[PDB]
């Protein structure tokens, strides 16, 4: 396991590329596979210990992207709970507000999804054009 | 962008 702390910068890149290539499916198991890793480690280091905590916050772009492919491909369950369990212990992520408010609007929680756009626009104000837009579309299916 | 990856 330790030895592949190496691979997961090489498999994030790979990641990065199929999904910008626009091979969503295959960027998410590339995510899943460098998430995988850093969770192998992370078993192996004491919860809310100072190596735990790195390795989560490691963890933490990599589960976006691949909360990003699950979006794409219209997958929303898996979404809401990374990104709820991402905001319960780093309550200031932008993006996890984002995706999360998303899913919520794409699945019809149109309540929470506003709550959660709140947030996004509470905590990086230049993202107003696109919280604004998404805020129109929800009151256009209201 | 808010639908790029990091």
């Amino acid at each position: 396991a330790e030895e592949k702390a190496k691979a997961v910068p090489l498999i994030h890149q790979e990641g990065n590329r199929l999904y910008r290539e626009g091979h969503v499916k295959e960027a998410a198991a590339k995510y899943y596979d460098a998430i995988a890793c850093l969770k192998n480690l992370q078993m192996k280091e004491q919860p809310g210990s100072p190596e735990w905590i790195q390795l989560d916050q490691q963890i933490t772009p990599l589960l976006l992207n691949y909360c990003q492919c699950k979006l794409v491909v219209e997958e929303y369950y898996e979404v809401l709970d990374h990104c709820s369990s991402i905001l319960n212990k780093y309550d200031d992520n932008v993006k996890a507000y984002f995706k999360r408010g998303k899913a919520h609007a794409a699945v019809w929680n149109a309540q929470e999804a506003q709550a959660d756009f709140a947030k996004v626009l509470e905590l990086d104000p230049a993202l107003a054009p696109v919280v604004s837009r998404e805020l129109q579309a929800l009151e256009a299916r209201i | 962008a808010e639908d790029d990856v990091e």
